[PDB]
């Protein structure tokens, strides 16, 4: 229905930035009302299209220093600050964004994806766990589900 | 033949670098590329050369001819090519600019995944080929064609990487800047002022037409008068395709490659970083440079002419700094070729730490 | 030798239709279209086909080579060019495109100023200079080379033109659109979205890849199970540069070029806009066609199949609407060539203005 | 009262734009109902922000691609397409923003600011008359009568 687009979007955005290698910080609310960590970043509100998000996370920006906040099908907030969690299984060498998004599923239902401003590889972070290095069809199936 | 010089391929655009050849040299040093993967990453970056839309054109035609998938940048420096190709673990990366040349010139050039020259060993067989009559290199076809995806914001990314290299943001600082109309015009005038400085733009109005005509490392007689009419601290005289700086002291005076590498190198000892307190340099530079070295205690190795020795020997013993009087300078913690833009963010980094103006920083080299 | 068939030059991408070939086409023919003022103005479309990097490129390269000003227009479909090409008094305008071919094959198509194809002298002397082996023609230096300016923005220029031809917005009409993965997927979704148009895609996805893959006016099998699957009121189906048109109506089945030819003509004679009340058509036309339009007082021409016989017998008397069984109809009232979504309109109109389903309109004409 | 916000954002948004040479271009919708040339960019329906509307113009990105509208105090959408003028009082100078900037103050009540990419000149444009090299009080003061 209206799960076709805005996922579509997301693809699209997702495959665009890993090919350019953006740093891409993406959280997606469920079930855990993310209502404190919305208003630490600007308000936005803003219904979903791929090329708004490509725009969010551009090298220099205001908008790019945070993540981008997925309440309903549209974008509620941007550069919105995160949790780190300091666990153990996170290999270091790089973090930063990924210590983040591992850090706000393990207090929330929602869902993380992650591309990595060194490589490229399109990660996501549920309750606490990342899947590194997805694939194109990885990422969509994964989407499908939510 | 022989189509690769110093420089790279150059000519007069059209006549001499046909569109014709620059399809040739796609064609070719796409498949000498194409060893490993049957997918290379071949990004491409110009300046505003009227003619670098035609021979952009030509180049990306051989390039999809053989399956090569292709990042054009729009306008960028040579530098930001560079930084991109290593970067983004590119394969290789090509420029269209003909730098400090007058506009009706153009030239090819090529780096390598490490962001340095082709090495002399792939630029032979592309030029076996290009004398094989017979075009026997595969056709690709269906989906095994070349893509392409542009990658016009690789413009602030490699902004983004120059402005970290900021030790602070030049608060308090007025700054006049010529960038010769060039591939440097769109791109520095958001990095000085972003870094949070006074900016008067000149040579900031490329059409195609205008590079290099007045203006430019290479005739910095426009930016001296005007740096002294805004009364500037200094001005910034990058080239075409900014891969030299050319300074101008708020006395108006010119402050050239061995000045500038002076005033930054000793900048450098002090923070430490200079690296065996040692900097590389040709025959072209200036005795009084060496004086002053010696009075610093700095040490120093010579090279030949022209920077593809200049980068020989920082590589084998692992040096910091290197340049010519040229105003062509590298910075090897940073990037892999000279950068016009890195070279003025040291310079700026020396007049906020020492608070100097930039007539009494220079003075400590005295000219033969 | 032989390059200009009836859709221009053509062949598999890379393999045939090579790259240096589509340079030598812009070059060769713009001189022969360069003859008038020494600065021409081409502006150059394509559809999605993933060798239209490939040609777009090297065909500007060659337009830039004899001083002619290039303006590309990106992704739009073939009508599109011709109504540009006309509104904008520009020399001429270029296609790369393979209607409703495989993806592995591409195309080059010339309009000339009034946007219709090259005169046959022009192609001509075109393939004359295609025999030469020696490229005796002029090179343009610095200041004299072409010129090139983006006009992404023609997309809407003719969007706006389909806008008007909407005798009002079709609201309360479902409609499912199949536009081949081609030219038409962001163009024509738009225009009956704006016309307040209950839309449904599909085939609106593409990637260079995927072009006329299963879908568009030759493979109209998967919208008539989508019409029917969403109860859509009808389906259209372009293909992959949106020249024709094959309609779908509400229980599923297909209508096809000489359905269309008598629902529209029919519905323009009814506002005196049938210039004498008669449809140029060709010996494909079914003869069921033929004896539904003298049931409606409509007198009818046949000519050859090839819409260039089409259109010669429109032109030399001023008839109205000519077209094809294939669903290539063109409407000398608006535009010079086919037009897929011209085509939807008066479709459109149609529906809207008799209140009746699509069914229904079409079974006026019985098929033999 | 909600009008000192949106007008806050819009200068700080400009005034960004202006130092760093950044073509931008910005209507202001008041009476003339400009349907028409908001289904023609990517629509947004977001809440106004001094950051979002900078991310909006970044030298090249897909959302640079035309001008923005403002509708209520909403950005109404991003890459709409404006008509040309082809008025003999647009100095030869400039165009193409500019030329479309006069060219939507034809048709509507509306008002337009432009940032000139050339120069950083801070221009605007009302019922055809464009006023080039406007000042930070100057674009305040005409952004207050709105």
């Amino acid at each position: 229905e209206a799960q076709q687009k805005t996922i579509e979007a997301i693809t699209k955005a997702i495959n665009y930035m890993a090919k350019r290698r953006i740093g891409a910080l993406l959280t997606i609310e469920r079930d855990t009302g993310m209502g404190d960590y919305i208003e630490t970043g600007i308000p936005l509100n803003a219904k979903v299209s791929s090329e708004l998000l490509i725009n969010i996370f551009i090298p220099n920006t205001p908008l790019h220093d945070g993540a981008v906040i997925m309440k309903n099908n549209e974008i509620a907030a941007a550069a919105c600050y995160l949790p780190l969690s300091e666990s153990p299984f996170i290999s270091k060498e790089l973090g930063t964004r990924h210590r983040a998004a591992v850090g706000i599923s393990e207090v929330t239902d929602s869902l993380t994806i992650i591309v990595s401003e060194e490589t490229g590889g399109v990660s996501v972070a549920k309750n606490g766990d990342l899947h590194r290095e997805l694939t194109e069809e990885a990422l969509k199936e994964m989407l499908e589900a939510e | 033949g022989k189509y690769f010089g110093t420089d790279g391929v150059r000519g007069v655009a059209n006549s001499e670098l046909t569109p014709e050849l620059a399809f040739k040299v796609g064609r070719f040093g796409g498949y000498v590329l194409t060893k490993d993967k049957q997918r290379p990453k071949v990004l491409i970056g110009r300046d505003t050369r009227i003619s670098g839309h035609m021979l952009e054109g030509a180049l990306v035609a051989g390039l999809l001819s053989i399956g090569a998938e292709v990042m054009r940048l729009g306008v960028i420096s040579t530098p930001g090519v560079s930084y991109l190709t290593k970067a983004m673990d590119a394969e290789a990366g090509v420029m269209i600019s003909a730098s400090h040349n007058p506009v009706q010139d153009n030239g090819i050039k090529f780096f390598g995944g490490d962001g340095f020259k082709l090495s002399d060993e792939q630029e032979a067989e592309i030029e076996r080929l290009m004398d094989e009559p017979e075009d026997k290199l595969p056709r690709p076809v269906g989906a095994d064609l070349g893509l392409v995806n542009d990658y016009f914001e690789g413009g602030q990314k490699y902004l983004q990487f120059l402005k970290q290299t900021a030790d602070e943001d030049f608060t308090g600082i007025h700054v006049a800047l010529d960038c010769a109309n060039g591939a440097t015009s769109s791109l520095a005038t958001h990095l000085f002022a972003d870094l949070d400085a006074d900016v008067s733009t000149m040579g900031t109005s490329p059409n195609g037409l205008n590079i290099n005509d007045g203006v430019g490392s290479t005739h910095p007689e426009a930016l001296s008068a005007f740096v002294k009419e805004k009364n500037a601290d200094l001005g910034l005289a990058f080239d075409g395709d900014g891969d030299r700086l050319i300074a101008v002291d708020e006395k108006g005076n010119i402050v050239d490659g061995d000045q500038i590498m002076y005033i930054c190198s000793k900048h450098l000892k002090s923070e430490g970083r200079l690296k065996d307190d040692t900097v590389v340099s040709t025959v072209m530079s200036n005795l009084g440079f060496y004086k002053a070295l010696e009075k610093e205690g700095i040490k120093s190795v010579q090279t030949a002419v022209g920077d593809r020795y200049v980068v020989e020997a920082m590589k084998k013993d692992g040096y910091n700094v290197g340049g010519e009087q040229s105003g062509h300078l590298i910075f090897l913690d940073y990037n892999t070729t000279g950068d016009g833009l890195l070279s003025a963010i040291m310079l700026m980094n020396t007049l906020k730490a020492t608070g100097k103006p930039l007539s009494e920083l220079a003075a400590e080299m005295q000219k033969f």
